RNA sequence: AGCCAGGAUGUUGGCUUAGAAGCAGCCAUCAUUUAAAGAAAGCGUAAUAGCUCACUGGUCGAGUCGGCCUGCGCGGAAGAU
């Protein structure tokens, strides 16, 4: 999970759910599109 | 809501034991009980079960919205069951069932034979296909996902242990 | 006719026996002997002077079967068969070269009227005027 | 002796990819780790191997009880393989004359001169399991230089008359030149094989395809590595036709006034081209 | 929002045609049928076969959706007996 202050909804099918409070964004086929902070 | 427009119809062959918050479902081949939270108002009204969110816990529409989906699965799981098949794609990798134990030909210097708990009648038609049978929807995944986590799908060959319906995304080397 | 299994209309000039690589996949969909589609159409291909893309459609069936529908060549390539060059659309509304009147357009529409139930005479007339303006062609009668 | 090593899969994979007709003979006993027996099906005997020794036992026993039916359904396909090899075994597959170990190979050996079936054998080289088994088929399923069509020298340019010469010692001498290695002792060396005839030591062996004269020096045999001087080369040995002045790929090694070959087929093309450069300017001289 | 569900089909959409064949990119950017379809969004990809968006055409049978303004909240937030 890459970390950066900006979670920008980047991939076309990008889920966003708030697990534990810190946002981590869920793609389907792209592992590269998953950030976690912010 | 959609969940409030979703009542569940218990059929004949599965008995409920409504001691208020604690419901123990006497079914076909097991006992699928869940001790829910106090954000629910349960009533097996006539035959079709009706539920309700308790006051104070107005977020119990969520907490019983779990429950409406829950008990529907329980009355159909204790009778019919889940076929949870896994596909072993590994070079020299086999699967064979004995009693309640599964072998794991997993490319190690030592064998891994793990015993599997109750609510499991496992089978193996061949070395690469493995049945799992169960009554709870949780236990039919939890014992399945532990095997898959021992050898995850490798996205350079397609190697690994993977589900029947799961479709991996294998890549290409592209350098050497 | 059929449904979500397969329906693509792709065939180009039938002087070439071997399936051209991009056409290949529309024959590479439901398991054909590619010699069969070469031997089906050549009994009627000897009634033409080759050079224009003639279209066929593919449509499939359960076991190993298939079927196909023969029509006439479309008027879009018939616009640029008479005009000499096969590709004229470089600038649509800035080129004024080349005239054919409506009388040529209806006699290449009777061969559509004797073949197909859509692509009717009077409705296609503005689109056979519409494929003229995109190519940069003029029309007068 | 490996995982995923199914014997019956691979021989029945040839009929799908290679498209050939293999009928295997020596089958498998053991679950690849406790593997002890190789199932020869003609004599219907399993062979014991070494506990872990580099080569003690050869103990033949019967078919074990754990494979009493797979030996049944596979032996009946072995004895099929002579009724459709020769036409004469067709009427005793069905009539029921006994298909012995010795009778069936007399048809199948003639099925190696046309090569429609190949003979397969499972076992281990490194675990010493099968190597002592694999030798007896070579004298009975691989052809001899006197059982084959021998040296066939055609002519030169006059007429196409292919002439089967004799495989014995009663012919003009004949050999071929291949695997022509080098050495810092004598220079050029060969790994040549003589098909028939006997040569003495010291001869005016020519190379009759390229019109050159050579003389036959001190011939040396090997254990693939060690110099052993072979003086008298008999018909069928493989040695080093030493001291050839010029020699090409596959020309004759033959006395004059004799039959003559002129044959070079499938000259290859080395494709990848890299340019070597010297280190010092004294190096490019060498 | 999901299961059935056609992805109605003129066309090869040029150019330059080697494939730039709706899926590389610049100019057009009409539509034969319009109760469902654009000379077009990605993946499959040299091109396409596979899978969709397009209208949800038929079922559920009620609410639902994208942004503007504020009350507060979370992440951002790592230091040295």
């Amino acid at each position: 999970m890459k970390v950066r202050a900006s979670v920008k909804k980047l991939c076309r099918n990008c889920k966003i759910v708030k697990r534990d409070g810190v946002i981590r964004v869920i793609c389907s086929a792209e592992p590269k599109h998953k950030q976690r902070q912010g | 809501s959609r969940v409030a427009k979703a009542p569940v119809v218990v059929p004949a062959g599965v008995d409920v034991k409504i001691n208020g918050q604690v419901i123990t479902i006497k079914g076909k081949n097991g006992e699928l009980t869940r001790t829910l939270n106090d954000a629910v108002e349960v009533k097996h009204a006539d035959n079709t079960l009706t539920f309700g969110p308790r006051d104070g816990y107005a977020d119990g529409w969520a907490q019983a919205g779990t429950a409406r989906a829950l008990l529907n699965s329980m009355v159909i799981g204790v009778t019919e069951g889940f076929t949870k098949k896994l596909q072993l794609v590994g070079v020299g990798y086999r699967a064979a069932v004995k009693g309640n134990v599964i072998n794991l030909s997993l490319g190690f210097s030592h064998p891994v034979d793990h015993q599997l708990p109750a609510g499991i009648t496992a089978e193996c038609p061949t070395q690469t296909e493995i049945v799992l049978k169960g009554a709870d929807k949780q236990v039919i995944g939890q014992v399945a996902a532990d095997l898959r986590a021992y050898r995850r799908p490798e996205p350079y060959k397609g190697k690994g242990v993977r589900y029947a319906d799961e479709v991996v995304r294998t890549k290409e080397a592209k350098k050497k | 006719a059929k449904k979500v299994q397969a329906y693509v209309k792709l065939q180009v000039a039938a002087g070439m026996a071997n399936p051209s690589p991009p056409v290949g996949p529309a024959l590479g969909q439901q398991g054909v002997n590619i010699m069969e589609f070469c031997k089906a159409f050549n009994a009627k291909t000897d009634s033409i002077e080759k050079g224009l893309p003639i279209p066929v459609v593919i449509t499939v069936y359960a076991d190993r079967s298939f079927t196909f529908v023969t029509k006439t060549p479309p008027a879009a390539v018939l616009l640029k068969k008479a005009a000499g060059i096969k590709s004229g659309s470089g600038k649509p509304n800035k080129d004024k070269v080349g005239k054919i009147s409506r009388a040529q357009l209806q006699e290449i529409a009777q061969t559509k009227a004797a073949d197909m139930t859509g692509a009717d005479i009077e409705a296609m007339t503005r689109s056979i005027e519409g494929t003229a303006r995109s190519m940069g062609l003029v029309v007068e009668d | 002796d490996r995982m995923g090593a199914n014997f019956l899969k691979v021989v029945n994979q040839i009929k799908t990819r290679l498209g050939a007709n293999p009928v295997p003979l020596q089958l498998a006993i053991g679950a690849e780790e406790h593997f002890t027996g190789v199932v020869d099906l003609v004599k219907m005997k399993a062979i014991n191997w070494n506990d872990a020794d580099q080569g003690v036992t050869f103990e033949y026993e019967d078919i074990p009880a754990d494979m009493v039916e797979l030996a049944n359904e596979w032996h009946q396909n072995l004895i099929e393989s002579a009724a459709e090899a020769s036409e004469e075994l067709m009427e005793k597959y069905l009539g029921g004359e006994e298909l012995t170990e010795a009778e069936i190979k007399g048809a199948l050996r003639q099925r190696v001169l046309n090569n429609e079936i190949i003979l397969v054998t499972c076992g281990s080289a490194f675990k010493n399991k099968g190597v002592q088994a694999m030798l007896d088929a070579v004298i009975d399923y691989l052809p001899s230089p006197v059982d084959v069509p021998a040296i066939n020298g055609i002519l030169d340019d006059g007429k196409d008359t292919p002439a089967e010469r004799h495989a014995s010692d009663d012919e003009p001498f004949s050999a071929l030149a291949f695997k022509i290695a080098t050495d810092p002792f004598v220079g050029n060396l060969t790994f040549f094989r003589v098909y028939s005839g006997v040569v003495n030591s010291g001869d005016t062996v020519l190379n009759s395809v390229k019109a050159a004269r050579e003389r036959f020096g001190r011939i040396v045999q090997m254990h693939a590595n060690k110099r052993e001087e072979i003086k008298e080369v008999r018909a069928g040995d493989i040695a080093a036709a030493i001291g050839l002045k010029d020699v090409t790929t596959g020309d004759t090694l033959c006395d004059p006034d004799a039959p003559i070959i002129l044959e070079r087929m499938e000259f290859p093309e080395p494709v990848i081209s890299i340019a070597v450069e010297p280190k010092t300017k004294a190096d490019q001289e060498k």
